[PDB]
RNA sequence: AUUGGAUAUGCCAUAUAAAGCGCUUUCGAAGAGUCGAGUUGUUUGCAGCUCUAAAUGGGUGGUCAUCUAA
RNA sequence: UUGACCUCAAAUCAGGUAGGACUACGCGCUGAACAAUAAGCGCAGGAAAAGAAAAUAACCAUGAUUCCCUCAGUAACGGUGAAGCGGGAAAAGCUCAAAUUUGAAAUCUGGCAACAUUUCUUUUGUUGUCCGAGUUGUAAUUUCAA
């Protein structure tokens, strides 16, 4: 008969199961179209005044001052490190094109 | 402010009248939905078995009930819970299977056009 | 005032002669009106009610989401962008997206003129994706004209901050 | 309760469907050219399969025509 | 689609294109009224994801508030008072300058038949949604009173509960 | 070592550049979306067929005037 | 079981070949076998029938996970094996599947978590799934099959194969190994993978044509040689299916060794082609690997072969090679092989200018467009898996020109 | 007298339609003056001000687990 | 020029809607004294609010919200003072934005004309037609559980 016996136990035997990956855990993965959209917009929109100054320091090989300015503007190191890498590749792509 | 419990026997009667009111509307089906059997999430209680919220999708797939059919025959679905072990899967798959054995599903009339 | 190059490019529109020739091809491929669509469908309804297989339709593509998806799919042969979209950032990326996808594009005047082709008050962008075999040479000549009168022209001007 | 459920389900059991005038003429024309066993080539004929029904839809059309 | 490009362009708010448009439109909005009707949203991507549909019964209103309580909360309330027959759906930030913060508020007409016959916005017709912004039921209003799920976010502890058998 | 020194920046001791196309200088040759093409684009429209059956129904029920009898009513 | 026999007789397979004499009977007992056979001996049935028996014997189910893992060096060989295993499991319930390089990895993960009992894998992709994919149940692995072990070693999957054996369980698991040649690497891998004491079993013509004109030259050539016997070798079965379908759609009736991926139809088609005095047949290198070549006036290598060492021995009426200018480095390899060759010259005027009409036909038809994308994608993926990376470099290949040959105005979006 | 959910049954039914399950040599978009950083006030939350992001990223926890905000 | 579009206005134009009152309970804002305290101000309903995890945990794991009991006068803090688990009452899940319907804006308000319908001659719709809205995006489809 349908009935739940609450308390006591049911069984101490264990057998670990392998679980798949949930769709929500896929968030943050980069898409082929989102990467294209961002590359187009980044060129179209231009650069912020603080990104222009940071790009100037990287061009003059003053990376110590560039990283300091990015952190002072953005707030943390890993945000500054990511921005410097993004702007460095912009310079490299600009140099290859021009 | 001081809370008083003079309506304690009046809440008991009111809640029982709701169960009777609910049962009148849905005459032969149970007043509650079947709940899974889970184990509480602590080292103090993991030996006990209690009732869960709903059955996982992996438990329903094994039992043979789809997640869209399940809600219609009184089987709750918990999209959040998962089966990290084979004992939780089998303990609740059998619970669903026993439920289906004791269940009578009354047929529904279906619209049926002439041709096509 | 001083305007960025991505917004300055919208002040350099296609010339009157090329735009007039562009709309001669566009007006051959107008979508059927709400009335003409109803007449065609009711005509097929009587052929079904009593008792009884076509070709793919031909028309100009419109809609901002629709056209941008056609450019990304490289399905568009010619993209005509309105020059006076009220929020400019709606079409401010379209010349760059058309450059990236190799789509011949032009900035034409009077977004109202674009809407008239599609029986609408207003269209932000029109796109010709694929036309009949009779108009292959007419579209090809237009695309060559847009290359010279819009892409070969300006170009160096579109990379400069306008205004001031 | 159980007796009523089985008897009523038996009454409401006609699940197979007939074909309309268009459905019958559609499937009949496909069969007359490609036989009755080759449904994969039946779906790939653009002229007769205008609606682009796949082999599984055409198979279900033929089955409903048999009964 | 074009709302992918519009919404990624809205993250670069101080880029060349966005800075020029911020300063040009901020001057334009200052010549208008404090609260003025908007023919169409200045951010069609942001309004669209906040519940706005380009159909009859949906209204966009712009309002400027002085910088220096929540700025967005006051914009919702001021517009709600200005249009007393509409329901404030949501609101968002469009522009700012050294003095003013500009917001656009999405309102819905609970009396229009295109609203009352649409099941997806039918809920706002019920009287329980009268002046949602006034009771802190909007997105910024809920955030203002710290409503949320988690440890990051009275009466039942200042009272003595005396049972019948105690 | 980092010498624990100072770099003269620590607190203790073109305004209008030209447009630069660093991404759109080249042309992408392939479509952006790799999703398969649905069959709906190679088959007659199902939206219109829905309306045709709906119109054909109301023609039988007499809700909509047919083209032949539309002209007769006009004259 | 009867289900095995009912499936086997569907393929039209009777009696039993020589290599299976020392492999099929002993392998049915669950003992490790070190097979060694040449090309075309029929090893596909050798390591599939006993393993399929063992799936039925243990009553495996998708909840149990993968029980048999078959490793193949190339996409085409793995796909051909997967097609055969599908035929053998026609009357079964044990799930089967294939994971290959360059395929949809996300889609493969969704299929692996559901439970694939018979998995056909490639060394590159299997290691990726065995390390990263979650929910892939393989703790119940019971049989392991390696086909063309020498080919795997020469490709450069020695490191990948080592991690596979270290990750996959070794206890109570049957293992296999098949290699045409026994080298030091093959013997070393067998010693570290196979169980101790195993049962051991034992003139050229080319045309320098650009990619965009590859099909147009081919079509014009076939029109000219309609009164002869033509056999064309392709790099994939999907490429075979599309070109065969397209050629029949432009009033050039041809035959293909694809059919509907039915083994009986391929034998019937080959038998009809051999019997017929005149005709044209299309097939891939793997399908024709080990088969008996009839008296054919023209043999055409439309796509470069993936095994140049085997191809140069197979050739030894007239031979043709459709070599792109970027593939001219293969000419130098021919000199090192000491094979006489001559260059074929063709006039651009005589080439059919039907490319514009070809694109219109492909775009208008749903199934032609679908086949064209599958053929183009598979041809590129087979190209990226070539052994001669220096000669047949995919990066040097012009993708815009290649897609023109398939009837595409623009290169479709295919990954790798 | 006014009503609600069912049952039975007649008629009508635009089904060339619409679904669930199953399988993959094909794909899979996810919310910004926000998150966050500094600082100043109200009672950690909230608020102002200055600055201002990311894409297996981000949040919260104990390399791992869990969650998927605006 | 005609003429479309965008504006800016006007009308004793048509159809609507807001105010004030109550305020025991409810949700915001504000605030002294002897504390989210009274007051002051704003806004609802028959309940309100909250609500389908950017939640807990460290387990054999749990599974929206709300309320009760317990945890507990405990941890923590500097006398204040929770929460996870656990036991109950009740249980129900979902909707968008971000995808090309593109082989066909498939969507919607209104006017008018008929046909119905009513707690009701007072109510609420249907069908047809025209106009408008809408491609600067209305339907179908999708919401990560996919």
């Amino acid at each position: 008969a349908p009935g739940l016996v609450v308390g006591l136990n049911k069984g101490k035997t264990l057998t670990k199961r392998q679980l798949p990956e949930r769709p929500s855990r896929r968030k943050g993965h980069l898409s082929k179209r989102t990467a294209f959209v961002r590359s187009i917009v980044r060129e179209v929109a231009g650069f912020a005044p603080y990104e222009r100054r940071v790009m100037e320091l990287i061009r003059n090989s003053q990376d110590k001052r560039a990283r300091k300015l990015a952190k002072k503007r953005l707030g943390t190191l890993k945000r500054a490190k990511g921005k410097i890498e993004e702007l460095t590749s912009v310079i490299q792509s600009s140099r290859l094109a021009h | 402010y001081v809370k008083t419990w003079f309506n304690q026997p009046g809440r008991k009667l009111r809640r029982r009248q709701a169960r009777q009111t609910k049962a009148a509307k849905i005459a032969p089906r149970p007043v509650e939905a079947i709940r899974p059997a889970v184990k509480p999430p602590t080292i103090r209680y993991n030996m006990k078995v209690r009732a869960g919220r709903g059955f996982t999708l992996e438990e329903l797939k094994a039992a043979g009930v789809s997640r869209r059919v399940a809600s219609t025959i009184g089987i709750p679905v918990d999209h959040r819970r998962r089966n990290r072990s084979e004992e939780s899967l089998q303990r609740n798959v059998e619970r669903i299977k026993v439920y289906l054995a004791h269940l009578i599903v009354f047929p529904r009339k279906a619209g049926q056009p002439k041709k096509g | 005032l001083k305007v960025p190059p991505a917004i300055a490019q919208f002040q350099k529109t296609l010339d009157k002669n090329t735009a007039t020739q562009v709309f001669k091809l566009l007006n051959k491929y107008r979508p059927e009106t709400a009335a003409e669509k109803k007449q065609r469908l009711v005509a097929e309804a009587e052929a079904v009610a009593n008792g009884k297989v076509s070709k793919k339709p031909y028309n100009v593509k419109y809609g901002l989401n629709h056209v941008v998806a056609l450019i990304e799919a490289k399905k568009a042969k010619l993209v005509l962008i309105a020059s006076d979209v009220d929020p400019i950032e709606l079409v401010v990326f379209l010349p760059a997206l058309c450059k990236k996808m190799g789509v011949p594009y032009a900035i034409v005047k009077n977004k109202a003129r674009l809407g008239t082709v599609i029986h609408q008050k207003t269209a932000a962008v029109l796109a010709v994706t694929e036309v009949r075999e009779e108009d292959k040479n007419e579209l090809a000549s237009i695309v060559s004209a847009v290359d010279a009168n819009f892409s070969a022209k300006y170009d160096e001007s579109r990379r400069k901050w306008g205004g001031g | 309760l159980e007796e009523e459920a089985v008897k009523k389900a038996a009454r409401q059991s006609n699940k197979m469907l007939p074909l309309s005038a268009f459905e019958h003429a559609y499937i009949q024309r496909l069969i007359n050219k490609y036989g009755t066993e080759d449904f994969e080539s039946m779906a790939k004929d653009v002229k007769l399969n205008s609606k682009l029904f796949n082999g599984s839809k055409l198979k279900n059309l033929y089955i409903r025509m048999k009964a | 689609g074009a709302y992918k490009y519009l919404e990624e362009l809205a993250k670069k708010k101080q880029s060349d294109v966005n800075l020029f448009l911020s300063r040009v439109r901020a001057w334009e909005y200052r010549q208008m009224n404090v609260i003025h009707r908007a023919s169409r949203p200045s951010r069609p991507d942001k309004a669209r994801r906040l519940g706005y549909k380009a159909k009859q019964g949906y209204v966009i209103y712009r309002i400027r508030v002085r910088r220096g309580r929540s700025a967005r909360c006051t914009a919702e309330e001021r517009v709600g008072r200005y249009c007393s027959n509409l329901r404030v759906l949501n609101s968002y930030w469009v522009n700012q300058d050294a003095t003013y913060k500009f917001f656009e508020v999405i309102l819905v007409d609970p009396s229009h038949k295109a609203i009352r016959r649409d099941p997806r916005i039918n809920w706002i017709v019920n009287p329980v949604h009268k002046h949602r912004e006034s009771r802190g039921l909007t997105s910024i209003g809920k955030k203002s009173r710290g409503i949320g799920k988690g440890h990051r976010f009275w009466l039942r502890h200042n009272t003595l509960s005396l049972r019948r058998y105690r | 070592e980092i010498d624990a020194g100072y770099s003269s920046d620590s607190s203790t001791e073109d305004p209008y550049p030209d447009y630069d196309d660093f991404f759109t200088n080249t042309v992408r040759e392939t479509p952006l979306s790799s999703a398969p093409e649905p069959k709906r684009r190679f088959a007659p429209s199902k939206h219109e067929q829905k309306r045709i059956l709906q119109l054909a129904y109301a023609i039988r029920k007499g809700r909509i005037l047919t083209s032949e009898q539309r002209a007769e009513r006009e004259r | 079981s009867e289900n095995i026999q009912k499936a086997i007789k569907e393929m039209g397979f009777e009696t039993m070949t020589e290599i299976q004499k020392r492999s099929i009977p002993p392998l049915l007992a669950g003992r490790d076998v070190l097979g060694a056979a040449k090309t075309g001996s029929g090893k596909t049935l050798a390591f599939l029938i006993p393993t399929i028996e063992m799936l039925y014997a243990l009553k495996f189910k998708p909840r149990n996970g993968t029980g048999v893992i078959i490793i193949s060096p190339t996409r085409e060989l793995a796909l051909q094996i997967f097609g055969v295993a599908k035929e053998l499991l026609k009357y079964h319930h044990q799930t089967f599947g294939i994971v290959i390089g360059g395929a949809n990895r996300r889609a493969e993960a969704d299929k692996l978590v559901k439970g694939v009992n018979l998995l056909v894998a490639t060394p590159g992709r299997l290691l990726d799934h065995l390390q990263n994919t979650k929910g892939f149940v393989f703790r119940n692995l019971r049989s392991l099959v390696i086909d063309e072990a020498d080919r795997i070693l020469e490709i450069g999957f020695e490191d990948e194969m080592r991690q596979i054996m270290k990750i996959l369980p070794s206890e109570n698991r049957q293992t296999l190994l098949f290699s045409a040649t026994q080298t030091t690497k093959v013997e070393d891998l067998a010693r570290i993978s196979l169980k101790p004491g195993p049962l051991y079993v034992n003139e050229q013509g080319y045309v320098v044509v650009d990619s965009d004109k590859r099909f147009l030259l081919l079509f014009s050539f076939l029109k000219r040689n309609l009164k002869k016997k033509v056999i064309v070798f392709m790099s994939s079965c999907a490429s075979v299916k599309y070109m065969a379908e397209l050629l029949n759609y432009i009033d050039l009736p041809v035959l293909d060794l694809h059919g509907k991926q039915k083994q009986q139809r391929r034998t019937n088609t080959f038998f009809e082609f051999c019997n017929a005095e005149k005709g044209i047949l299309l097939c891939t290198n793997v399908a024709a690997r080990g088969l008996d070549i009839p008296a054919v006036d023209w043999i055409v290598q439309y796509d470069p072969p993936d095994d140049p060492r085997d191809y140069i021995h197979r050739v030894g009426g007239k031979s043709l090679m459709f070599l792109a200018p970027s593939e001219l480095g293969f000419l130098r390899y021919l000199k090192t092989a000491k094979v006489s060759l001559n260059e074929f010259e063709f006039p651009a005027n005589k080439v059919a200018n039907v490319q514009s009409q070809l694109e219109k036909l492909v775009s208008k038809n749903y199934y032609l467009q679908q086949s064209a994308k599958d053929g183009y994608r598979s041809y590129l993926q087979a190209y990226a898996s070539y052994s001669l990376k220096s000669i047949f470099d995919i990066n040097k290949l012009d993708l815009a020109k290649v897609a023109k040959s398939f009837g595409f105005a623009h290169p479709p979006n295919v990954n790798i």
